[PDB]
DNA sequence: AGCACAATTTAACACTTTTGTCAAGC
DNA sequence: GCTTGACAAAAGTGTTAAATTGTGCTATACT
C-alpha cells in the first residue's frame, strides 16, 4: 500500500519541474562566456511554475471538490 | 521510422577538413564565374578559343559537384543545431529541412579568402533559418516575424521582472520597461494567444458551436408576413409614389437609390423626389394607413 | 434535391477529377490575418475560392445588396451568393511530386502490393525512399554490347 | 522538509565540463497573499510566493506556491479543489 | 502503372496449372480479384496516386471564436498546412538545383502529410499537438471516432422533443400518460400559437408568442 | 434589412446598430436576486487582456418538496 | 436528493442548432434537444414506421430548409411537406470526395445529380 | 447591369470564364481555378509589370570579388586542367 | 535573438465630385 | 407639379506620410 499522500505526490511533480529546469542551467551556460553566468540569469523558472501550474489543472487527481453537505467534502 | 532514415544517409559522408573547403569553395567560385562569362561573351559578340572554351564549360559542371559535396558534408551540422528546438511546435523534419535551406545559402555566401572554419559562419545562416521558418510556420494563425520578435522580448521582459519583483508585473510596469503603452501590451497579449482544438474532448467541442448567421424559423414567416403586409399599404400609395418608395428603400431590386438615381426614371429633378418622398412618408404615417404596422416592430 | 434517386456509385477520384471539383487552388498555409481576423487570400477559407463570409457580399465591399447575384468582384474575386456555398465548395493542392493514397497501399491486404506484386515491406521502402526501383531497361543494347562489358568487367576484376 | 530532501538530493548539478555550485537549500516562504474570500472572490488563487534562498549565490524565485487551507482544501483560480490520495504499490 | 497491361497480366494470372495445390496458385488468386477489377470497369489504376489532393470545405473544418475570446478550430487545418507548408518549400528546393538527399528526404515528408491527412497514425506515430493527443484525419471523421468510436449508435438530436422523471400514473388509461402542462406548452408551442392567433386573443403570430 | 428600415423610417426608429446581447435566466428557473459583483475597467482591477467590464448576478431559488423529487 | 424535477424537465419545440452539423444542440443554457440513437431507431423500424422515422431524421433534426417550412407549416396550419436532404448525408459526401474517393449520386436518368 | 462575361487562358492551355462587373473595369490577368494566372483574349494587356530579378548566386559572389580576382582565379584554374594534359 | 532596408499596406489630409436640402420661383 | 441656385454634407479620388510586413544578415569553432 504506497498511498501517496497529497503533499508526496505534490513533491513528485515538483521534482520534474525542478530536474528539467536543470537541464537548461547545463546547456545555457555553456555558449555564454564565464563571469557572466550566475545562478539567476540562467535559470528560467518557467518549467517550475508551469509544472504546479500544470498540476492542480491538469491532474485527475487534483478534483473540483464535491460539497453539497459537508459529509460529501 | 522516417527520422533515421535520413541519418544513416548523411552519416555516410565524410566530414571534411580546413583545406577541403578551401578548395570546394574555390571550383565553386571558379565554377559560377565561368558560367557568367560564357553567357555574357555571346551578348556582347565575342569568341573564345575553341579548346579553352570547351575547359571552362567544364568547370561548370565540376563547380556543380563541389556545391553538392559541400552540402552533404555538413548535413550533420545542421541537425546538431536543429536538436536544440524540437517540441517548440514544428516537427524535427521541418527544422531540418529549414536548416539545410540555411546551409545552402551559406555555401553561397561563404568566403574561404577570410580563413575561418566553415562551421563558423555556417552556423548563423542554419540556426537563423529555423528560427525564422518558425516565425512563419509553428502557429496556425500565422504572425509577421517582427511581431513575433517583441512577443518573444515581451515574454523575457516579463519573465525578468517576474524574478526582479516576485511578483507578476502589471501591465504599467511591463510597458514602463518596455517603452510602449500599457494597453499596448494589452493588445500584444491578444495577438500571442493560440488557438484550441474543435475536436478534442465524451462529446466534442465543436458540437456546442451555436450557428448565430441562420435567422430563426419564426421570423422567416414574420418577415414574409411583415413583406406582404407592406405590400398592401403600398397599394393605397399612388402608382409613381409606391415606385418612389420601392426605388428609395430597394424594396424591388435590394439597394437603396439616390434621389437624383430615383429622379431620372421618372424624368423629374432630384429635389422633386425629395418632395415626393416627404409626402408619401407624411402619407405613410396616417393613422388609417399606418395603423396596422405598429405591431411588427 | 429530388429526394428519390436510384443509384450511389464510387470510384477512385483521379487528378482531373479533383481539378474539376476544386473552385482553385489554396497555395499558402495562411488561415486569417491576425489582426482584421479575416480569411487571407490564396490560404485557407480564401473567399475567392471557397466562398463569401457574408450573405450576397463581397470581400472589399464593392457589391452589397442582393441586386449583383452570380457575378464575381473585379478587386478581390469573390463570387457573390449566400454565404452556404462555404459549405458546399472545395479546393485543391497541387502537388510537386506524385503521392500514394495510404489507403491503397497500407490496407490489408496491401492493393498495390497484389497489384504489382510487390510484397508490403518492399513497396514501403519504395515510396517512403528506401530502395530504388528499376522503372525500364534497354534489351537491345544490352544483348548487342555484352560482349565488351563482359571484357572490361573481368579485366577490371 | 520535503522541498529541502527534493533540493538537497539534486544539489548540487555540477556541470561535466567545470564544476558549478549550484546547491540549493533553507527555502524561504512568504505570508499568504490574500485570504481565502479573497482568492475565491477575486478568482486569484491561494498562495505563499516562495523563492529558494541559494558560483554566486543570488536568492532567486521560484513561483506562487499554493497553499492548504484549515479544511484541507486548496483554493486553485478561484474554486475549492481538494487532491485525492493516489494507491500504488 | 503507366506502361502496364492489365490485360496481359491477367492472363499470366488466369492460369490454374503450374500446380499450385498450395498457397502458390491462391497467391494468383487472391490477388486476381485487385486485378480483374480494374479491368472489368474503365477506372484506371492512376487514381491511386495522386497529383493533387482536395481541400475540404471551410465550413466542415472551421475555425470560429470560442467563448470568453479564445479561438478554436479543426485539426484538418493544421494537417492541410501540413501539406501545402512541405509541397511549396519542395518547390524551392527544386528551383534551387539542391542534392537530390534533400529533395528526396522533402518528397518522403511529403508522403507522410498526405498520408497523416487522410489517415493519421496509421503508419508510425501519428501527428500530435499540444497535450500530445493525435490529431483526427478525415478517416477519423468518415468512422465517425471520438475516442475510440461512435458508430452512429447517437443517431441525431430531434426537435419537438423532451424529457422529465417518471411517476406512478395508476388512475391512468392503459393509452394516457401524464404530462407537465410546460413540457406540453414547450412541445405543442407552434401549435397553440396558431390556434390562439385563430381567435383574437392575439392579433398576429409574433404577439401570440410572447404569450 | 430594406423591409425594416422602412418602418424604422415610418414611425421614426432608426438603424441604432446594433446586435442584442443581453444576460438573460435560463429557461425553466426563476428566483430573487441576492447579490450582485460588478468588475469594471474604470477602476484599476485584475480582469483578462481586453475584457472592460465582468459582473456576475447570483440568483437563489426557494424550493419546496414538490412530486419528482428523489428522497431516501 | 440532489436530483431534483426542476433542473431534470427539458422541453424543446424549435431552438439553436450547431454550426458544423446542423442538428440541434443540448447542453446550454435553454431548449436541449433529445437524441434518437440507432437502437431507438432499430425500435422505430420494428414497428414498421416508415414516416415517423424519416420525420425524426430529417425535418426534426438535419433538414436546412425542412424544419423552417415545417414550423412554417404548422403555423399556418397546412400540411407538413415531404422532408428533404438531411445535412449528416451531404457532409457524408464531402467527406468522401476529400478522401480521394468520387462519389455520384445517380437517379434513373439525367446521369449524376449534384445536391447544392 | 448585371451581366459581363470575359475569358482568360493559362500557361497550360486551359480556358475559363469570369462574369463580373457589368459595369464596372475588367482585369487583364486573373487567378484561375488551376491555380495558374490567367490572360484576357479581348481587351488587350494593358497592365505592366515590375519584374523584380530574383537575387541569384552570382549576385552574392559579384558583390564579394571583383571580377579581377575571378579572371585571376580562372586562370588558375584553368592554368591546372592544362597542367593535366 | 536583433537590426537594417525595401516593399507593401494604412492613414492621413487634401481638393473635387456627388448627394441631400433649404428657400424662392415657375 | 415642377425647377432653380444656393449651401451643405457626404461620398469619393489622387497625392503623401507613417506603419506594417517581408527578406537579408550576423565570420573563434561548433558536424
Ligand atoms: C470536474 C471534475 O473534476 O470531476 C472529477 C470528480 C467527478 C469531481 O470531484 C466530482 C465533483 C466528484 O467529486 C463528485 C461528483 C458529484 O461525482 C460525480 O460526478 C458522479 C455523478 C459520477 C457521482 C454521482 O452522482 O453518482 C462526487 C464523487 C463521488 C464518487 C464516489 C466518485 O465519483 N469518484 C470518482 C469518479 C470518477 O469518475 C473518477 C475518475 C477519475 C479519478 C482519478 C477518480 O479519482 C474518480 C473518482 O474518485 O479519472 C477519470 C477517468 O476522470 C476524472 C475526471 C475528474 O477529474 C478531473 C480532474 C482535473 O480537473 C480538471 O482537469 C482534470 C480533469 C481532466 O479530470 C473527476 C475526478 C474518472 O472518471
Ligand atoms: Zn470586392
Amino acid at each position: 500500500r504506497r498511498l501517496r499522500t497529497v503533499g508526496e505526490l505534490i513533491q513528485n511533480q515538483i521534482r520534474v519541474g525542478l530536474s528539467r529546469m536543470e537541464r537548461v542551467v547545463r546547456e545555457r551556460m555553456t555558449t555564454q562566456d564565464v563571469e557572466a553566468i550566475t545562478p539567476q540569469t540562467l535559470i528560467n523558472i518557467r518549467p517550475v511554475v508551469a509544472a504546479i501550474k500544470e498540476f492542480f489543472g491538469t491532474s485527475q487527481l487534483s478534483q473540483f471538490m464535491d460539497q453539497n453537505n459537508p459529509l460529501s467534502g | 521510422d522516417s527520422v533515421r532514415a535520413y541519418l544513416k544517409q548523411i552519416g555516410k559522408v565524410a566530414l571534411l577538413n580546413a583545406e577541403e573547403e578551401v578548395e570546394l569553395a574555390k571550383r565553386i567560385e571558379a565554377g559560377l564565374y565561368a558560367t557568367q562569362k560564357l553567357a555574357e561573351l555571346a551578348e556582347k559578340g565575342e569568341k573564345l578559343p575553341v579548346q579553352q572554351r570547351r575547359d571552362m564549360q567544364w568547370i561548370c559542371r565540376d563547380g556543380d559537384r563541389a556545391k553538392n559535396h559541400l552540402l552533404e558534408a555538413n548535413l550533420r551540422l545542421v541537425v546538431s543545431l536543429a536538436k536544440r528546438y524540437t517540441g517548440r511546435g514544428m516537427a524535427f523534419l521541418d527544422l531540418i529541412q529549414e536548416g539545410n535551406l540555411g546551409l545552402i545559402r551559406a555555401v553561397e555566401k561563404f568566403d574561404y579568402t577570410k580563413g575561418y572554419k566553415f562551421s563558423t559562419y555556417a552556423t548563423w545562416w542554419i540556426r537563423q533559418a529555423i528560427t525564422r521558418a518558425m516565425a512563419d510556420q509553428a502557429r496556425t494563425i500565422r504572425i509577421p516575424v517582427h511581431m513575433v520578435e517583441v512577443i518573444n522580448k515581451l515574454g523575457r521582459i516579463q519573465r525578468e521582472l517576474l524574478q526582479d519583483l516576485g511578483r507578476e508585473p502589471t501591465p504599467e510596469e511591463l510597458a514602463k520597461e518596455m517603452d510602449i503603452t500599457p494597453e499596448k501590451v494589452l493588445e500584444i497579449q491578444q495577438y500571442a494567444r493560440e488557438p484550441i482544438s474543435l475536436d478534442q474532448t465524451d462529446s466534442q467541442l465543436g458540437d456546442f458551436i451555436e450557428d448565430s448567421e441562420a435567422v430563426v424559423a419564426v421570423d422567416a414567416v414574420s418577415f414574409t408576413l411583415l413583406q406582404d403586409q407592406l405590400q398592401s399599404v403600398l397599394e393605397t400609395l399612388s402608382e409613381r409614389e409606391a415606385g418612389v418608395v420601392r426605388l428609395r428603400f430597394g424594396l424591388t431590386d435590394g439597394q437603396p437609390r439616390t434621389l437624383d438615381e430615383i429622379g431620372q426614371v421618372y424624368g423629374v429633378t432630384r429635389e422633386r423626389i425629395r418632395q415626393i418622398e416627404s409626402k408619401t412618408m407624411s402619407k405613410l404615417r396616417h393613422p388609417s394607413r399606418s395603423q396596422v404596422l405598429r405591431d411588427y416592430l | 434535391d429530388v429526394n428519390f434517386f436510384d443509384e450511389l456509385r464510387i470510384g477512385l477520384a483521379t487528378a482531373d477529377d479533383i481539378r474539376n471539383w476544386s473552385y482553385g487552388e489554396v497555395k499558402k498555409p495562411e488561415t486569417i490575418n491576425y489582426r482584421t481576423l479575416k480569411p487571407e487570400k490564396d490560404g485557407l477559407f480564401c473567399e475567392k475560392i471557397f466562398g463569401p463570409t457574408r450573405d450576397w457580399e463581397c470581400y472589399c465591399g464593392k457589391y452589397k445588396r442582393v441586386r449583383f447575384k452570380g457575378i464575381i468582384c473585379e478587386r478581390c474575386g469573390v463570387e457573390v451568393t449566400r454565404a452556404k456555398v462555404r459549405r458546399e465548395r472545395m479546393g485543391h493542392i497541387e502537388l510537386a511530386a506524385p503521392v500514394t493514397h495510404i489507403w491503397y497501399f497500407k490496407g490489408v491486404p496491401s492493393r498495390l502490393g497484389y497489384l504489382l506484386d510487390l510484397a508490403p515491406k518492399d513497396l514501403e521502402k519504395i515510396i517512403y525512399f528506401a530502395a530504388y526501383v528499376i522503372t525500364s531497361v534497354d534489351d537491345e543494347m544490352r544483348h548487342n554490347e555484352l560482349s565488351t562489358l563482359e571484357a572490361e568487367m573481368a579485366v577490371e576484376k | 522538509g520535503g522541498l529541502e530532501e527534493v533540493l538537497a538530493e539534486l544539489s548540487p548539478i555540477e556541470d561535466f565540463s567545470g564544476s558549478m555550485s549550484l546547491s540549493f537549500s533553507d527555502p524561504r516562504f512568504d505570508e499568504v497573499k490574500a485570504s481565502v474570500d479573497e482568492c475565491k472572490d477575486k478568482d486569484m488563487t491561494y498562495a505563499a510566493p516562495l523563492f529558494v534562498t541559494a558560483i554566486k549565490s543570488q536568492t532567486v524565485f521560484m513561483g506562487d506556491f499554493p497553499m492548504m487551507t484549515e479544511k484541507g482544501t486548496f483554493i486553485i483560480n478561484g474554486t475549492e479543489r481538494v487532491v485525492v490520495s493516489q494507491l500504488v504499490r | 502503372i503507366e506502361n502496364f497491361d492489365i490485360d496481359a497480366e491477367a492472363e499470366s494470372l488466369r492460369e490454374v496449372i503450374r500446380s499450385g495445390k498450395g498457397q502458390k496458385k491462391l497467391r494468383a488468386l487472391k490477388r486476381l480479384k485487385v486485378v480483374a477489377a480494374f479491368q472489368q470497369s474503365g477506372n484506371s489504376p492512376m487514381g491511386m496516386v495522386l497529383d493533387a489532393v482536395p481541400v475540404i470545405p471551410p465550413e466542415l473544418r472551421p475555425m470560429v471564436q470560442l467563448d470568453g475570446g479564445r479561438f478554436a478550430t479543426s485539426d484538418l487545418n493544421d494537417l492541410y498546412r501540413r501539406v501545402i507548408n512541405r509541397n511549396n518549400r519542395l518547390k524551392r528546393l527544386i528551383d534551387l538545383g539542391a542534392p537530390e538527399i534533400i529533395v528526396n528526404n522533402e518528397k518522403r515528408m511529403l508522403q507522410e502529410s498526405v498520408d497523416a491527412l487522410f489517415d493519421n497514425g496509421r503508419r508510425g506515430r501519428p501527428v500530435t499537438g499540444p497535450g500530445n493527443r493525435p490529431l483526427k484525419s478525415l478517416s477519423d471523421l468518415l468512422k465517425g471516432k471520438q475516442g475510440r468510436f461512435r458508430q452512429n449508435l447517437l443517431g441525431k438530436r430531434v426537435d419537438y422533443s423532451g424529457r422529465s422523471v417518471i411517476v406512478v400514473g395508476p388512475q391512468l388509461k392503459l393509452h394516457q400518460c401524464g404530462l407537465p402542462k410546460l413540457m406540453a406548452l414547450e412541445l405543442f408551442k407552434p401549435f397553440v400559437m396558431k390556434r390562439l392567433v385563430d381567435l383574437n386573443h392575439a392579433q398576429n403570430i409574433k404577439s401570440a408568442k410572447r404569450m | 434589412t430594406p423591409e425594416e428600415r422602412l418602418l424604422r423610417a415610418i414611425f421614426g426608429e432608426k438603424a441604432r446598430e446594433v446586435r442584442d446581447t443581453s444576460l438573460k435566466v435560463p429557461h425553466g428557473e426563476s428566483g430573487k436576486v441576492i447579490g450582485i459583483r460588478v468588475f469594471s475597467r474604470e477602476d484599476d482591477d485584475e480582469l483578462p487582456a481586453g475584457v472592460n467590464e465582468l459582473v456576475r448576478v447570483y440568483v437563489a431559488q426557494k424550493r419546496k418538496i414538490s412530486d419528482g423529487d428523489k428522497l431516501a | 436528493l440532489h436530483h431534483l424535477v426542476d433542473d431534470k424537465i427539458h422541453a424543446r419545440s424549435t431552438g439553436p442548432y450547431s454550426m458544423i452539423t446542423q442538428q440541434p444542440l443540448g447542453g446550454k443554457a435553454q431548449f436541449g434537444g433529445q437524441r434518437f440513437g440507432e437502437m431507438e431507431c432499430w425500435a422505430m423500424q420494428a414497428y414498421g414506421a416508415a414516416y415517423t422515422l424519416q420525420e425524426l431524421l430529417t425535418i426534426k433534426s438535419d433538414d436546412t430548409v425542412g424544419r423552417v417550412k415545417v414550423y412554417e407549416a404548422i403555423v399556418k396550419g397546412e400540411n407538413i411537406p415531404e422532408p428533404g436532404i438531411p445535412e449528416s448525408f451531404k457532409v457524408l459526401l464531402k467527406e468522401l470526395q476529400s478522401l480521394c474517393l468520387n462519389v455520384e449520386v445517380l437517379s434513373s436518368d439525367g446521369a449524376a445529380i449534384e445536391m447544392r | 447591369a448585371p451581366r459581363q462575361v470575359a475569358r482568360y487562358r493559362t500557361d497550360n492551355g486551359e480556358e475559363f470564364d469570369v462574369p463580373f462587373a457589368d459595369d464596372a473595369e475588367i482585369p487583364g490577368t486573373w487567378l484561375c481555378r488551376n491555380g495558374l494566372e490567367g490572360t484576357l483574349i479581348e481587351g488587350d494587356v494593358p497592365e505592366p509589370k515590375k519584374v523584380k530579378p530574383p537575387r541569384t548566386h552570382w549576385d552574392m559572389l559579384l558583390e564579394r570579388r571583383s571580377v579581377e580576382e575571378l579572371e585571376e582565379l580562372l586562370k588558375e584554374r584553368l592554368d591546372l586542367i592544362k597542367a593535366k594534359r
